[PDB]
């Protein structure tokens, strides 16, 4: 349905279609998988960075 | 720059503005608005969509007795021949309607029924 | 039918494919089966002209008096 929506968009506007397509470009696959692994490593870095704040509410 | 604007209003007085645009290419595109977003369609599509007709009926509809407008003869040949270029497969009006339903089905909220 | 530089299907009225894009003579209709250039051709020509507007000048005014 969104893709189909895209088709409707394609008929309506060349320019607007271009903008939406650009949005798709921005997304891309989003989480890359190899990238995902590297990111996981980054997450470890985050662990160090992380604001090890507490239970938040129970405390 | 040239274009036509007709503000069609239904009996209930709700309005719908319709615009025609002359492209430099001779192409004419039709502007309208749905869910208050704008949408453009080639006019030859809305023509073949309104009534089953021949190409000669539309040509005769526009220029008619005006057979002397080389300017119009050629622009209108660009229009009809150009449609034949884009959509060689829209052979009849029903198929055209299927193309419009297929391209607006996501937004006209008629689906699982129409 | 041929008019000006348009040629319509004689049987169906479709503006059939230009004799130029055909290998036979009879431009066949995409709605009908008629022959064509198999039957000759509408020696397609148009005497196209300027609108007598593109060329403003004092000399154009010299055509006005
Ligand atoms: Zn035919």
């Amino acid at each position: 349905r969104p893709s189909a929506l895209r088709n409707a968009l394609g008929e309506a506007f060349g320019t607007k279609k271009a903008k939406k397509a650009i949005a798709d470009l921005e997304r891309n696959r989003i989480d890359s998988d190899k990238l995902t692994d590297s990111a996981i490593d980054i997450v470890d870095s985050v662990r160090t960075a992380s604001k090890d704040l507490p239970t938040r509410a129970q405390l | 720059h040239y274009g036509i604007q007709i503000r069609s209003v239904r009996p209930d007085q709700t309005s719908q503005t319709n615009v025609l645009h002359y492209l430099n290419d001779g192409q004419v595109t039709f502007r309208f608005s749905w869910r208050k977003n704008e949408y453009l369609v080639p006019v030859v599509m809305i023509l073949k969509a309104l009534c089953h007709t021949s190409d000669r009926e539309i040509f005769d509809g526009i220029i008619g007795n005006d057979v002397k407008d080389s300017f119009l003869t050629d622009r209108l040949e660009l229009l009809l021949r150009g449609f034949k270029k884009r959509y060689p497969h829209l052979q009849n009006r029903t198929q055209v309607l299927q193309y419009l339903g297929d391209k607006f089905r996501v937004v006209f909220q008629a689906s699982p029924d129409q | 039918s041929v008019v000006g530089s348009l040629i319509f299907c004689l049987d169906c009225g479709d503006l059939l494919e230009n004799p130029n894009a055909v290998l036979g003579s009879n431009v066949e209709c995409s709605q009908c089966k008629a022959i064509y250039p198999k039957s000759q051709f509408s020696n397609l020509k148009v005497v196209t002209t300027t609108a007598d507007d593109a060329f403003p000048s004092s000399l154009r005014a010299k055509k006005s008096v």
